[PDB]
């Protein structure tokens, strides 16, 4: 199910950020990135390099702890779908607010921040 | 820009609605009522049971029988949502491991009989599965006549491991009956099953321990409640309001050889790669109506974690909207803006056939 964003969607290494937005993927302004509002669901796709030339992904999809069902469903599911958009060769990763992976909080070189708020649901 | 339909297809109760609302518009009946000596679906077929002869079209999840489905369907566009079928992509459930023929007869009914514009079949326990925010996790489904333990990891049911126990809500309604009797209550009629059915999802609820809880109501009046039945008389609920669900559990109460839904969700992770059950003990999601039972996440954590090596991390999943988890999970994924290329359009069936839903929907 290709997407405007899936085209996008690991094509060097690199982090790249989108937020749930009412029943779709929106990508977050670069200058955001580690802000996650708690009221809201993101996909986090980190591409690494690898030797042969080919990419290593781990997708990990955030879950603020007031977004809504629709926004951490679809978080899911995106999730998915980017993942069966890459041929399957991504590593999922649910990441709950306050119990983030080391190797997700990782990602960001001066530690995410939480900020109270987000967009409103889909439903 | 278009509105898409989602439908859930219980063996007891049909919920529909549209993709985007939060909650299924119309949770009807399963029924099909035809004049005992046209037809009738629904609460209407229901009502009337006094003068039509009911029939449900669905066993254990399964079509049996497609000529009352269709009706089902009819009646469920025209009647209860109020669209015209074809100006709608519509979503539909089906059970873990419906049978092929199954699935293409569904897929054949909507665009022929119906013309639906697109169509999109979704198995239950996965719909459920991603209500829940996760794209790994066991959903443990117990609705109407059968409950499925489906692991699932990273978004897709592993089929190889996909188990059932066929016991679930009817079975337990059709034991409080019994069990009431030997109490003196006698419910044999329908609007006397409904009672007990109504006191099974008032009263009862799933004990941690049970023989500790039998001992409790033995040899005290403690746990018992009051019910007001609705001509008048108020009868008295004892340990039945626990005995009733304990059959989840103790599958013997219903003289059944079958293991309780704790070993069966085991079982099922068993037969999963190791490498991902850790994923699965932590992830344990339950759906359906029969899981609505007090007390049945403690329980099922407690069984689980007497299973599992104490090494694992045990975590029940068992959100409050959970007896409309698949209607959700289904609105969900029908909402998003890449639902549009999954779906099976009439273009792909009028080329393709019936068996074009083998490789459009896993
Ligand atoms: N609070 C409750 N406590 C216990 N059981 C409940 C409660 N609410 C509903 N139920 C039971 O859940 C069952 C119906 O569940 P559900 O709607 O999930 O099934 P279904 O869709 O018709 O079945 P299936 O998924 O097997 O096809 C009935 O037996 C009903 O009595
Ligand atoms: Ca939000």
């Amino acid at each position: 199910v290709e997407h405007p964003e899936f085209l996008k969607a690991g094509k060097e290494p690199g982090l790249q950020i989108w937020r749930v937005e009412k029943f779709d993927l929106v990508p977050v302004p670069t200058n955001l990135y580690g802000d996650f509002f708690t009221g809201d669901a993101y996909v986090i796709l980190k591409t690494v390099q690898l030797r042969n030339g080919n990419l290593q992904y781990d997708l990990h999809y955030w879950l603020g702890n007031e977004c809504s069902q629709d926004e951490s469903g679809a978080a899911a599911i995106f999730t998915v779908q980017l993942d069966d958009y890459l041929n399957g060769r991504a590593v999922q990763h649910r990441e709950v607010q306050g119990f983030e992976s080391a190797t997700f909080l990782g990602y960001f070189k001066s530690g995410l921040k939480y900020k109270k708020g987000g967009v409103a649901s889909g439903f | 820009d278009v509105q898409a339909l989602v439908i859930d297809n219980g063996s007891g109760m049909c919920k529909a609605g549209f993709a985007g609302d939060d909650a299924p518009r119309a949770v009807f009946p399963s029924i099909v009522g035809r004049p005992r000596h046209d037809s009738y679906v629904g609460d209407e077929a229901q009502s009337k049971r006094g003068i039509l002869t009911l029939k449900y079209p669905i066993e254990h999840g399964i079509v049996t029988n497609w000529d009352d489905m269709e009706k089902i369907w009819h009646h469920t566009f025209y009647n209860e949502l109020r669209v015209a079928p074809e100006e709608h992509p519509v979503l539909l459930t089906e059970a873990p491991l419906n049978p092929k023929a199954n699935r293409e007869k569904m897929t054949q009914i909507m665009f022929e009989t119906f013309n639906t514009p697109a169509m999109y079949v979704a198995i239950q326990a996965v719909l459920s599965l991603y209500a829940s925010g996760r794209t790994t996790g066991i959903v443990m489904d117990s609705g109407d006549g059968v409950s499925h333990t489906v692991p699932i990891y990273e978004g897709y049911a592993l089929p190889h491991a996909i188990l059932r126990l066929d016991l679930a809500g009817r079975d337990l309604t059709d034991y409080m009956m019994k069990i009431l009797t030997e109490r003196g209550y006698s419910f044999t009629t329908t609007a006397e099953r409904e009672i007990v059915r109504d006191i099974k999802e008032k009263l009862a609820y799933v004990a941690l321990d049970f023989e500790q809880e039998m001992a409790t109501a033995a040899s005290s009046s403690a746990l018992e409640k009051s019910y007001e039945l609705p001509d008048g008389q108020v009868i008295t609920i004892g340990n039945e309001r626990f005995r009733c669900p304990e059959a989840l559990f103790q599958p013997s109460f219903l003289g059944m050889e079958s293991a309780g839904i704790h070993e069966t969700t085991y079982n099922s992770i068993m037969k999963c790669d190791v490498d991902i059950r850790k994923d699965l003990y932590g992830n344990v999601v339950l759906s359906g109506g029969t899981t609505m039972f007090p007390g049945i996440a403690d329980r099922m954590n407690k069984e689980l974690t007497a299973l599992a090596p104490s090494t694992m991390k045990i975590k029940i999943i068992a959100p409050p909207e959970r007896k409309y988890s698949v209607w959700i999970g289904g609105s969900i994924l029908a909402s998003l803006s890449t639902f549009q290329q999954m779906w099976i359009s009439k273009e792909e069936y009028d080329e393709s056939g019936p068996s074009i839903v083998h490789r459009k929907c896993f």
